[PDB]
């Protein structure tokens, strides 16, 4: 999973 | 975005504000219609995904819909992962194969993205990938929004023939159908969900009538 | 659109978002009116297909219209097909030579485009062809908009001459009919077309008055 | 048919 | 209009859309004012015909006034025709002396507009004729919409001077009268169309009062 | 005559 | 911000005023929300510490928030000065290594943050640790401004779903909670905090039913 | 304005229609106040004087206070005469000497105003001449339009301080009097035209007040 | 402002007018508040002192506030005459070493203050000095404006807290007081200064409180 | 006299 | 501390 | 004195 639910887009 | 400098290297910019403006009145203004899909596409012409990531994380409203485009993004990558897997152990330290964090821009950074776009050998337009899976996601949600059907939309007795057309071809262009199905639509349902006798005065034309044919037709009838 | 850089190469740029919106904005307010035809031009001079392409997938209203438009693209490419045929097999991996669909930038990319307006030998200007079919779709779209006819204007007892005269031009400029025909329409219709004597204080003029002379003869007439 | 009718203008 | 390229080469680039729409502002807010005239001339300068051309074909009203522009334009240019006839047969492939219609943009090209206007020898301003033509036009049009009088113009006993003074250097600069005839206007008239007794104040002056001298003498008089 | 009555200014 | 000249040296130049407004509007209108983190990002890439605090110098309202956001600075400042102290005498004058202070532009200038950035060797990247730290204070005003909780939010039974969802998923982004309890809480929580049979509509969905899915499923219920 | 070249040559460029606008703006809502003069410098400074004329061709109105500029422009341009008279035969065909129409872009050019400022010997600012002529002119419309007093202005008993003064150095600044009397009329006039006991709270002060001083010590008083 | 051109020489180029605009809105929207002092820096920013004195000339209203600002100029100017003192005859033609009015622009020109700021040896930042004059007059006004004391703040029963300490926190920066008695007043004073019992609920923190605790303990209390 | 009463300011 | 409290952001 | 009272900012 790339980005996970809610996650800012984008690096971590 | 990106730029070029004097040798043929090349180097990251920002992206103006102008554009993350532009992309938040698009998105709020037209409440994600068919509309925001292109024009998120033409703003974001030339650019990279970092920047795509804070266009997308200015909106603070409508989330529900970016979520939907997350659910899309995570997919696309899974299959380029598996179309595109782990080549191994890398010579020295090049640039890893990018994955699906890489083209997000997530795992990564903006220099490896435009690096990978002008590497010598396999430019990649890791920029290009992550707009059409965007885009993918986003015409999700312009659905979900308004989910009107194009058979709905019926014609009113006090109400003209040129806008239920628009209504009808503006709801058409919104569905991921096949162009035979809206071929179809476009050239009996249109006749069919008119008024009782309207429906006549449109088939007075011989037959398959062009739209010039039938908007001239119908002019005050 | 098109830039240059050192060598004597061309890339590809976007297309300003101010012109998306001004091209959007022109359609909106003007609705379609007979200066929206140049105003798309001026916005797009310089410019490529897939450009222009991207301002007529941003306006999300007026779809029948733009529908008008895609049956014009489609003839117009059907006649360069017939007029210039596929030659046959190309040497090596050259780029093909452009075809119907390639002018409006469909089955074809803006690195093609741009490669072809500058091919060292047959330079085609793939940009310019697509706008002027364009214009002629935009053109009998304005028309559909507005059907008002020249002979159906009428001037009032208590209603001026030159505002008389303005919605006789405008109403000409629109029509696509032969310019001796707006030769004498614009020398006998505009005298007929008047008050009950109105018409003769215009004729007081000797014969084939010149418009300066008749917008100050019938000043406060 | 260059464009069939409903097709965003463009690629496809 | 015009740029120039590395080697003394020279281009052409497109017309602001800025530009175009404040010129249709000025022409709309200002009725075609006398202020119109230079308002175009610094829009378009260091600009071709060809896109003062787009400029004038924008305007979608106001179609009167252009036609009188029209009727200029072919006039000045068969002066320009008669002035500067067909040469005769010219060298191999050389670009053609400029006409009446080329001046214009119409039967020519902006790339050979451009080419004329730094031939090496007879660099001919293309671009600089076409607006003074034009500019002839527009003023004719400024007077036919305001035809107001100098001498109309008269001042009232509760009204000011310095406002009568102003809508009579304004209605004096719209004119195309003589200097001279213009300097006694701003000696003479001035000062007889006043209040019955304002013109005894205004010329409690010796004579041939300056009006910095006429302005502060009748302040609150 | 360059332009005739109507006739959009610029290239025919 | 930071600009290149021949030789490839560096230079420094100013913030543009309307960057400046436009944070300053993010500020204002969104009464720091969530969105203004990334809006400031966005803004100042590509610039300098000495202007990222001039645009927080500007805003002269919401000055509490602003002092938690100094609070944070001090902090992160503190640790890097520990994880990276003072070497000791350096070898002629050469720019002092890096500390707290230096970071934010205090005890330091533009040109030597800017000479850090392209150091030869340790090119160290001043801008980008000073707004890491900034974004971090600025999250904790947000959240104080706005303390509404996931939990707290529920559905009415006039009011619809997709907007009850939309309030969950932007309050949740405002969180710095865990990911997989956010995970949990966009599985379990949002059909808690329905309608009391809304829950169970949302449930006809077989299991861990996707955003998509309960958007459509729960439209007109 | 003027702009450099490839070899050390200059060429001639547009006055921008944002600058041409913001001088007729600042005529308008100003109405020729004493910020006129400085506006119109700022606006114009690395420009030439056909550009300096366009800016003051536009203004529609006000057209009363112009001809005072220009009653001005033709003195000052007479005494320039008579100390740079016309030298005689010029060798060969070299830039005629400049005279009191050249100076304006009268009986001149653009090419030859900055073939001057440029000429290998004696380059002349013919531009910054013709704008200090004009400020003189636009200085003594200031002053027709209001010709209010420094003495005249009055305090009131519910009338504040601080709004008095700011009346005060407002009137003077517009004023061309000596500076000496300037000073004179900051530290006596003023504390003699307050209210009849706000004169003495003023003159608690020991002698020759600050300004500092004067408007904190009768603040609330 | 100040450019560069080829060889290394440097040049003058104008203030933006967009720039002088949003200088005079920042000083009449904010009343001269203490943001005015910031935003005049980020606008001046690379700037030259004529064009600081142009921008300062504009604003046609708070004369007296400006008046205050003269009036320090002229003292800083004087400690630096003292402590930079004429050196005496200066070989051969050299430019003359600054002076108090040659920083301010008054005894000089620009071509001299940008050849001081590049002089090969003794580089002085004639610009950045004439700012900081400018920027303790500026302060001195925003404080004659509001002189509202921090003391005299007090919070209302119906009031909330955040917005007393907003108000106590943007009154404090505004005042030029020692930094200890600054975090005195803020670890002390703001507890004080509050309803009857809010003081202890803020006091419920053990002690030194940091205000992320102060502004959630007092939420709705 | 360079700018005669009423003439518009510049070339003549 | 880098910023003491109501310090303005930025050098001394 | 630099700037007497009421001189406008900048050059004599
Ligand atoms: O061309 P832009 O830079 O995009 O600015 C113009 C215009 O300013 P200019 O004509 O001076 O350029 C607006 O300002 P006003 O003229 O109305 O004062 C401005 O908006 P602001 O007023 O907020 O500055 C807005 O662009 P932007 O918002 O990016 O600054 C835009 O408006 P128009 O397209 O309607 O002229
Ligand atoms: O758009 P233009 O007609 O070329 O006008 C430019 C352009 O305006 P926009 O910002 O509205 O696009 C500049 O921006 P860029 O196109 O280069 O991005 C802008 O300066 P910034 O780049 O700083 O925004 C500049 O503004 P200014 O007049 O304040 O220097 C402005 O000038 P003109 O309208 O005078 O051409």
């Amino acid at each position: 999973p790339v980005l996970f639910p809610g996650q800012p887009f984008g690096q971590p | 975005p990106v730029q070029q400098t004097g040798g043929g290297n090349y180097i990251h910019v920002p992206l103006s504000p102008r554009t993350l403006n532009a992309w938040v009145k698009l998105v709020e203004d037209k409440k994600f219609g068919a509309e925001v899909v292109p024009g998120f596409q033409a703003l974001s012409e030339g650019c990279t995904p970092y920047d795509i990531n804070q266009m997308l994380n200015c909106v603070g409203d409508h989330q529900a819909a970016m979520q939907i485009i997350r659910e899309i993004i995570n997919d696309e990558a899974a299959d380029w992962d598996a179309q595109h897997p782990i080549p191994g152990p890398l010579p020295a330290g090049q640039l890893r194969d990018p994955r699906g964090s890489d083209i997000a821009g997530t795992t990564s950074t903006v220099e490896e993205q435009i690096q990978w776009m002008y590497r010598p050998q396999n430019p990649v337009p890791v920029g290009n990938i992550y707009r059409r899976w965007i885009q993918i996601g986003l015409q999700k949600c312009v659905r979900m929004y308004n989910p009107t059907n194009i058979l709905d939309v019926k014609q009113g007795p006090k109400e003209p023939f040129q806008s239920y057309v628009d209504r009808f071809y503006k709801s058409l262009r919104a569905e991921q159908t096949d162009p035979a199905v809206k071929n179809w639509m476009t050239q009996t349902l249109l006749i069919q969900n008119a008024n009782p006798d309207c429906k006549l005065v449109l088939k007075g034309l011989g037959m398959n009538p062009t739209l010039e044919e039938m908007l001239t037709a119908c002019q005050g009838v």
